[PDB]
Order: structure tokens, then sequence, then C-alpha cells
């Protein structure tokens, strides 16, 4: 019928998730504001800027809050492993 | 009954050709059956709508064919333009993909009217329906920041504060790399509101304070933002955080303007 | 020559429902294949298949002895891999095991020599999967006894395929005891390339045996690593270890909302999940009133399995001491049953915790 | 380069041709790859060069000996460790699951119904792979409903997952039924949608074919050059040389009807073609003078806090300079902890 018909079609695609991040999960907090404890204190450090801080499982908490949650524990508050930084900025 | 005209669509279809000496035609018979009276006039519209998202027709045409049908529907009365637009709606949903620009403008279109008719909840509800981020389209940064506040406004407006936040929170991820100034103080000013709508006046506070400096707004709306900030920092929960903005706002002279600075000054002084 | 692509794309071409008059079209092509080449390999796959939908049951099995000729060095392994899997696959949809079964042993006979070590491995593990689907315990022993002399490293990716499908048969059987053992076989491993499901039972059984052994922040780890290994591939499973990392967390002191990762917050609205979305939320920011009305309302789908009604008494204690430590931070004097009202328990209770 | 060329041995080893190596010999020369390996100095260099070229191979189902493709990975695991072959082992598990993801969904479309198309889809992942969306493309009236199908699938089973496809590097097969004969070619997606646009009419220009399909200008310009070079696309003037023939957007270019080419699986898919590093090591001193005893993550965090604000250094550099500087003795390592530095100046 149709003069040039299509019968197959192998296609690549990319999955992402749609939400990238929406909560700093130590402080409860959103991600764009002042981190909870350096919030109350509005003076300061906001120059320094939370900026957030990607680990390896691209996890994407405060820097504030994972480098104060750094100083006793070494593990991810999500999944439990060993935490590296991979990125930094927004 | 009068439907001679609607044999033609279907004949014009199933023609040797589609070319662009034909594509004007329809503009002088559109043109004559959009100044009629009463129901013969709907019945013409509806049909354009059925005729067109069929396969037979080759997606070259066609989406000319349909923005501007759909321009010339703000021009129509409100009453018909609401019952056209959910129907083009329906009859384009079985093939979106390729009409990914259309439907954004149609429901930018419907929801304007809505609002204008006071239904916040359907109005965000239309708004909803755009997909702007699972789609094959890359909309523009500015765009998806000022669509996600009108959802949020008309959320808030509905007294939804849970809804309103979702959305708000996704505009917020946009602000820092977006260039337009006023779409910067658009998004604090809903986002604040978020925030006093939440019951989270001592944040709001902070932010209304902060708003209030700000030399792009005008005087009046300057004022009106620390109005809010007083009436929120009076409202929140008592303690350090809360003393130590009490204090803030006693310094400020504009204060003084308000019938509820007697009040404040007397928070202030621990009375 | 070009004219063995055009001999083998007309028979395509043809729908051909009439029978036995393709056969004669192949033997021109068997004639026109001097050397080794892939259209030959084609050219047996269709005529096998076409064969198989009008029955003639002893015909494919003539010519799938031909067919092993062709993964020796005719064709790449993945080629040969697919066809293999792809026919084994759809003809177990129409039952008929017995046509299956004699099909397997046939096989084995002549692939033990063609293709030895991999290709060997992937069918005796599929072949051990039908075993459990029908739950016939009484021969997959022998499976895995032959496996048992296969490593003696480099060779970890085929040892924890293996040691997944042990875990997943002692787990039917209720074998606790082995479990352990098995998992901490499996632990040694660690510069395998795993499928994202075999890497979701060795964790699954690891976060669940750390659960009856008494560690709760091993288990919260591993039933982290199961779900998001089980969410990426398959399907089923996904919302049982969700569930068990919710409990894993709140019996682990809490803190940090399970569902604010990127991998679980799609799932917290899920229907299945929505009882255990809500009792953390009661959990975290300590309240009795909600989380014992959620307990009442959900008698099915909370105090149904072990694993939730058994360490229902470890919460509801959690839950009670943390409020009592902060109700009576301002205190220095306070009466015992003004506890017994904020607890919502008798005065003899109060005094024991 | 002589990472490079290794890698490029490394490539053919197992990418695929006419003779395919029996998997004896093949780990056999897998292995005296890693004989010089271990020689290599630089490890980080190799991995850069490796992540594209074998992402070109399993994309385009170009690799030979996938169970190979597992093993030399796995070799590479215990080599380097874990963090040197991370990105590797996410590019081979995509291909194992959006394998196991096509059988699925072929047997959801049997229950409902079914496409008129043989439609198969890698599904890869974001953040791993080189490819990002580049060219904007509009998507051909024939291959839209078949993808609209494919999404529902891909919503009812992973939520809270969006779909960015990659036209520019997704293939298909195209039949004709107007030739002389019954013809299968193999074509990309804007060959397929350039090819489809001539099914209702004849002749087109060359600004009917860009307004269209909304391909952009060099692109398009190149499919037509491999297309006019497939003699699939005739000119009005036969004579003139294609190569040399400058295209505008006003030729009528027409399908050749007596297309008569003798072979029937014609394929037209044939593929084409300091200054920080002191910055960081003076930070990284800074920071050790200021905190005598830190750890790993505690100075890493430190780093991107100061030094991080202004060009975005990556971790592995950074980890490099904390290795030179160590050789420098700088900075110690302090026993009972893997990481922990001490500043010995
Ligand atoms: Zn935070
Ligand atoms: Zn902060
Ligand atoms: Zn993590």
């Amino acid at each position: 019928k149709k003069r040039f018909e299509v019968k197959k079609w192998n296609a690549v695609a990319l999955w992402a998730w749609d939400i990238v991040v929406d909560n700093c999960a130590i402080c409860r907090n959103h991600i764009m504001d002042l981190c909870i404890e350096c919030q109350a204190n509005q003076a300061s450090a906001t120059s320094e800027e939370c900026t957030v801080a990607w680990g390896v499982c691209n996890h994407a908490f405060h820097f504030h809050c994972i480098s104060r949650w750094l100083k006793t524990r070494q593990v991810c508050p999500l999944d439990n492993r060993e935490w590296e930084f991979q990125k930094y900025g927004h | 009954m009068a439907a001679a005209v609607r044999q033609d669509l279907a004949q014009l279809m199933n023609s040797s050709g589609s070319h662009k000496d034909l594509a004007g035609k329809y503009r002088q018979i559109l043109e004559k059956a959009i100044q009629l009276s009463g129901a013969e006039q709907l019945e013409a519209l509806k049909a354009f709508v059925e005729a067109m998202v069929n396969e037979n027709v080759s997606l070259v045409i066609s989406r000319q064919l349909l923005t501007d049908f759909c321009t010339h529907l703000p021009n129509l009365p409100d009453s018909t333009a609401k019952e056209i637009y959910h129907f083009t709606l329906e009859k384009i949903q079985p093939r979106v993909i390729s009409f990914e620009e259309q439907v954004a403008s149609i429901r930018q279109h419907l929801a304007s009217i809505y609002e204008k008719e006071e239904d916040w909840r359907n109005a965000a509800q239309v708004l909803v329906g755009i997909p702007l981020e699972t789609g094959q389209k890359q909309y523009n940064v500015d765009y998806k920041l000022e669509t996600y506040l009108k959802i949020a406004r008309l959320y808030l407006e509905d007294d939804d504060p849970v809804q309103a936040e979702a959305y708000i929170n996704r505009a917020s991820l946009l602000q820092n790399e977006s260039t337009n100034e006023q779409l910067q103080i658009h998004y604090k000013v809903c986002y604040a509101r978020v925030l006093d709508y939440r019951r989270k006046f001592i944040e709001a506070a902070q932010r209304y304070n902060e708003l209030s400096y700000k030399t792009i707004v005008h005087e009046s709306e300057r004022l009106e933002a620390l109005k809010h900030a007083l009436h929120c920092t009076i409202l929140a929960s008592a303690g350090q955080q809360r003393s130590r903005m009490l204090a803030t706002l006693f310094k400020d002279e504009r204060c003084q303007q308000l019938a509820a600075y007697g009040i404040l000054e007397k928070m202030y002084l621990d009375r | 020559n070009v004219d063995l692509e055009n001999q083998y794309y007309n028979s395509k071409a043809l729908k051909e429902d009439d029978p036995k008059a393709a056969l004669s079209s192949f033997q021109k092509v068997l004639e026109l294949e001097g050397e080794k080449g892939e259209w030959g390999f084609k050219a047996l796959k269709q005529m096998i298949k076409i064969n198989f939908k009008l029955t003639n049951f002893p015909e494919m099995m003539n010519r799938y002895k031909q067919l092993l000729t062709y993964i020796r060095s005719a064709v790449t392994r993945n080629y040969s891999e697919k066809s293999i899997n792809s026919i084994l696959d759809y003809i177990s949809t129409s039952k008929q095991m017995d046509l299956l079964q004699e099909f397997y042993e046939t096989t084995l006979e002549a692939l033990k020599d063609a293709k030895n070590d991999r290709l060997w491995f992937k069918t005796n593990t599929k072949l051990g999967k039908l075993y459990l689907e029908r739950e016939e315990y009484g021969k997959l022993q022998k499976i895995l006894r032959q496996l048992h002399q296969s490593c003696q490293l480099k060779k970890g990716t085929q040892l924890l395929e293996i040691y997944a499908l042990e875990i997943q048969m002692y787990t039917a059987q209720k074998n606790n005891k082995k479990l352990k053992a098995l998992y901490e076989q499996s632990l040694h491993i660690k510069s395998a390339i795993p499928h994202p499901l075999i890497m979701g039972v060795i964790r699954e059984c690891g976060g669940k045996m750390h659960l009856r052994e008494g560690e709760f922040e091993k288990a919260h780890t591993d039933f982290f690593e199961a779900f998001k290994n089980y969410d990426e591939s398959g399907s089923p499973r996904r919302t049982t270890c969700l569930k068990y990392l919710v409990l894993a967390n709140m019996l682990m002191k809490s803190g940090i909302n399970p569902f604010d990762s990127q991998e679980a917050k799609p799932y917290k609205n899920d229907p299945e999940i929505l009882a255990m979305t809500n009792l953390v939320s009661a959990y975290q920011n300590n309240d009795i009133t909600e989380f014992e009305k959620i307990l009442k309302t959900n008698h099915s789908n909370i105090m149904d399995d072990p694993f939730i009604r058994e360490h229902i008494e470890e919460l509801l204690r959690n839950i009670r001491t943390q409020v009592l430590i902060k109700l009576i931070k301002p205190y220095t004097r306070i009466h015992i049953p003004f506890i017994s009202k904020e607890l919502n328990i008798d005065v003899a209770d109060v005094e024991s915790l | 380069k002589s990472p490079e060329l290794l890698a490029r041995y490394c490539d053919s080893l197992l990418k695929k041709s006419s003779k395919n190596p029996e998997e004896a010999e093949l780990e056999d020369t897998l292995n005296q790859v890693m004989v010089v390996f271990k020689y290599i100095e630089d490890k980080d260099v190799f991995q850069k060069f490796y992540a594209k070229m074998l992402a070109k191979r399993l994309v385009h189902q170009n690799s030979a000996s996938d169970d190979a493709e597992a093993s030399m990975i796995s070799k590479l695991k215990q080599a380097c460790g874990f963090e040197y072959t991370s990105k590797l082992q996410r590019m081979f598990q995509d291909i194992g699951v959006s394998k196991d993801l096509n059988e699925q969904f072929k047997k959801h479309l049997t229950n409902s119904e079914p496409l008129d198309l043989d439609f198969s889809i890698q599904v890869l992942s974001s953040g791993s792979w080189p490819f990002q969306q580049s060219c904007t493309f509009a998507l051909p009236s024939e291959l839209e409903r078949s993808y609209q199908r494919f999404t529902a699938f891909y919503a009812s089973r992973h939520s809270g997952r969006k779909l960015t496809w990659l036209y520019q590097l997704s293939k298909g097969e195209l039949v004709t039924n107007c030739f002389k004969n019954r013809y299968t070619l193999q074509a990309s997606t804007f060959q397929m949608a350039i090819l489809l646009q001539y099914n209702t009419e004849d002749a087109y220009t060359v600004q009917q074919l860009t307004d269209s399909t909304q391909i952009k200008m060099d692109i398009l310009a190149q499919v037509l050059q491999i297309l006019l070079k497939s003699k699939l696309l005739v000119l009005e003037d036969e004579n003139a040389n294609v190569d040399e023939v400058e295209l505008k957007p006003d030729t009528l270019i027409k399908l050749y009807l007596g297309y008569k080419n003798k072979k029937l699986r014609v394929n037209i898919n044939v593929p084409m073609k300091e200054d920080r590093k002191l910055l960081i090591q003076a930070a990284i001193v800074r920071i050790m003078k200021m905190r005598k005893v830190l750890k790993h993550q505690q100075l890493l965090g430190e780093v991107l806090t100061q030094l991080s604000s202004r060009f975005k250094p990556r971790v592995p550099v950074i980890k490099k300079c904390i290795d030179i500087l160590i050789e420098k003795e700088y900075l110690e390592r302090v026993d009972g902890e893997k990481d922990t530095y001490s500043y010995l100046a």
C-alpha cells in the first residue's frame, strides 16, 4: 500500500530521574536554603554559601550538613556506605 | 439542517496533493463561518479539529494550520472557548509527541480564561498537563520558571499549601542560573507566601525583611513586604530567634507608619 | 558471494504458509554455501522455526545437532547465544515439557565439546531455573554437584551466579543455618561484574539474616542494596526490600527519612507501601497517637509476615522511650501516673520502663 | 599516544571482525595486554579513551564476545580498583538490564494491540555515558505510536524516570513497495525520516525537507550528501559530479523510481569519521598547615570549600596532587589509620 514502510526500529534512549534533588535529608530543609544551623544564625558564612555537595552515590546534601555529619561518622546517611566527594556546585 | 460544508472537509483530504495554495483557501471559508450567530458556528469549528489530527494529513501543513486555528480562539467568546478547548485536547491526546508545541499554547490559553473566571482548582490542573520535563522538546528556562510560579500561585489561592510547596520546589532549581531579574523577584514573593501559608512564620519573616530592601520594587510594594514581615514576626514562636528579629524591626523607621506598630514596641520591650 | 544473500532474502519475503515447499529451496542454500558463513546460520534457524509451527517433532532435533557446528567458529558468540536463548524461551509457554526436556539432554552431549566454559555454564544455570519454578527439588542437586567441581580465582562472576542459585533454593527450604554460611561464602569475591539481579538475592538474604541475628545497622545497607538492584532490573520483588529497608531503618534508631533518596521517593505513594511511609513519619517526630492508629487500621498489611510482627515489640518501645526522655527533660519531680497518661500505658508498666 | 594505541588494540580484539578468535586464545592475548598494562605508569588516561571506545562498541551492538567483556572489566577491577572501573561497570550493566527489558516488553505487546514494526531499544543511563542529546529532530509519523507505547511500558514498570531519546545513535530497517523488486535497506533515523517524507509526493526542495524534519543544517547536509553517494536521490543534472555539486535550498530533488541495485541488503548507514595543579597544591599545603592532622575526606571537603569555588577541579586531580605532595615529603601518612595525613614540613 504505502510507498515506504518501516519494518524495524532500533532506538537508543537515556533514563534520568525526574527530580534530581528536592530535599537535604539531614536538616530536612530544601536544597536552596541555609542548612538550618546557618539559617538561624543569619550573619555571614552564607558567603561561603551552602552550595550542595554531591557524593559518589549522587545524593546531594548540603555541604554544611554533610561536613558536620562527617566529623563523627564516615557513612552516607541514606545508603550507609563509604562517603566520597565527587562534585561540588550548582 | 445546514451542514453543506462538512462534506468538502473530507473530500480535500483525499485529493491528488496538498500544497500551500490550498492552505490559504481555508482562511476565506473560516472567516465567514466564524461570523455566524448560533449553534451553526460551533459545528464548523468542531469538525475542523477532528478531520485535521488524522494520519492522512501530513504533519507539514497540519502543524501550521493548528497553531493558526488556536490563535483565533481568544477573539471568540469564552463560553464557547471552554468547550472547544476541552475537545481539541482530547483529540490531540492519542498523538501528543507530534504536537508538543500546540498543546502547551492551548493549555496556557485555557488556564488564562479559567483564572479570570475565578476557578483556581481547575486552572491549576490544566497547567499540570503541560509536559515541561517528560517531553522531547527542551523548553526555555524562563518559560519553565514562569509556568511553575503560576501553578504554585493558583494552588495558594485554592488554599492547598501542600501542592503549592511541591511546585515552588521545582521552581527553586532554576533561580540560580536564570538571568531574568524580574523573575527572581517574583519567585521570592511566591516562596515567602508559601512559607507563610505553611505556618513557617519566622522563616517567612526573614524573607520578607530581605525582600523589603530591594530597590527594584516600588515604594508601595516595599511597605507591603514590611507589613507582612511585622505580622509574621508577631505571629511566630517566641524565643531567641524571634527576639533577635524583633529588635531588627524596631530599628526600621518605616515600621512607625503601620497601625500594628504599638503591638510591635510592646513585644520588643518584653511587655 | 552476493547470490547467497539474495537466496536467503527471497525465502523470508514469501509468507509460504504451504509447507514442504521451502525445504527444496534450502537445498539450494547449502550447496551455494561453500565456506563458513553467517547466512548459513540464519538459513538453519528459519527452517527450524517454520517446521516447528506445523508440529512434526522429529525434524527440529535433527537440524539442531547440525546447528551447534555453527557456534564453533562460523559466527560470533552473541548471535549464537541469542538464538539459543530465544528458541528455548517461547516454546515453554506452550507447556510441552517432554519436547523441551529431550532437547536439553541432547544439546548437552555436543555442546560439551564445542563451547566448553561459558555457554555451557549459562545453559546449565537456565536449566536450574526451570527446576525451581516447577518445584522439582529431586534433580537440581546433581546440577549443583557438577558445578561443585568447576572452580578448583579469576572466576568471580560465575561463582556469584551459582551462589545466588543456592540461596534462592535453600530459602524455600527455610534453612537459616546454611544461609549464613552461603552469604559469607560470596563476600570474598570482589572482582566480579554480575547482572543487577544476581546481586539482589545474596544481598536481600544478607539483610534478612542480619535481622534475625540482631544487627540493625548492617541490614539497613544490605536491604538498600537489594532494593536498588531489584529496582534497576526486574520488578516483582522491588516493593518488598523497600518495606524491609524501612523496617531495618526504624530498628536502627531511625534518623534520616528513608523516602528521601532518589530511588525510594517515587514509591513512597505506592498503594502497597503507603502503610510503611506513614509509619516512619509517625516514628520520627515521635507521637504515640498516630503511630498506634496506623497499627490498628492495618491488620492485613503489617501484622502478617513474621519479619514485622516479631519486630513490632522492639518498636512501640523505642518510640515510647524517646517520648519519655523528652517529656521528663524540664521536670525535676514528676508523678508516675502523669507519665502514664502521656504514654497511654498503665502505672505498672511505666515503672518497669 | 601509546596508551591510546594499546586501547585501540583492545578495541579490535573485542569489537568484531570476519574471523572470531576462540574463547581460549581470546583470554590468552588479554593476559598479555595486562602484562604490559601494569608497566604503564599513568593509569588515569587509559580509562579516558577506553570509555568512548567501549560506548560506541556496545550502543551499536557491534561488540563481539560480550562474555569476554565481563571478564575484561573483571581483570581491570582487581588491577587498579573499584573507583577506576566504576564507570565502565555501569555501561555493561545497562546493556544487560535493557536486554532483559526488551524481552518483557515483547510479552506485554502480545497481550495488547500489537505494533506494526519490530521495535528494540537500549535504555542506557544518564551520567555514565558520554552521549548527550545534541541534534534536534522531528519524530516521523510512522515511528510515533510505537514510541508512545514504549513510554507507557516504561511508566508502569519504572516510576519517576524520564526518557531522553537519542535519535542520532538510533538505526533501523526500511522496506520498499514501489521499486522494481522488494528491497530492505538499513538507515539511521534521519535517513529514514528523509526517505519517508517522499511517501506522499515525488519531488521536494531542500528547504521543504529542512522545515519538515527540523534537522539542523550541518547534519542534514551530511545526510543528503551520503544519500546522494548511494545514488538514491537523483539531481536534475545527472552529468554533474556529486562531490563538487553545491547544495542550495532550491534544488528539486526527486525519489529515483528506477532504482535497480542488484543487492537487496543495501546498507547506507555506514559510520562517518598545569597552572591549576599548583593552585590545588598550594591549597592543600595551606589546609594542612592550618589543620595539623586531617582525614582524606575532610581534606577533600576543605579543598573544595577553599578552592573549588573558582574553577571546580576534578577529584582525581586533587588525589594525584595529594600523592605527589606525599612524594615531596610535604605531608605524611599516619599509621593506624589508612586515610590520615599529618603536615610534616
Ligand atoms: Zn541540610
Ligand atoms: Zn549554611
Ligand atoms: Zn549514599
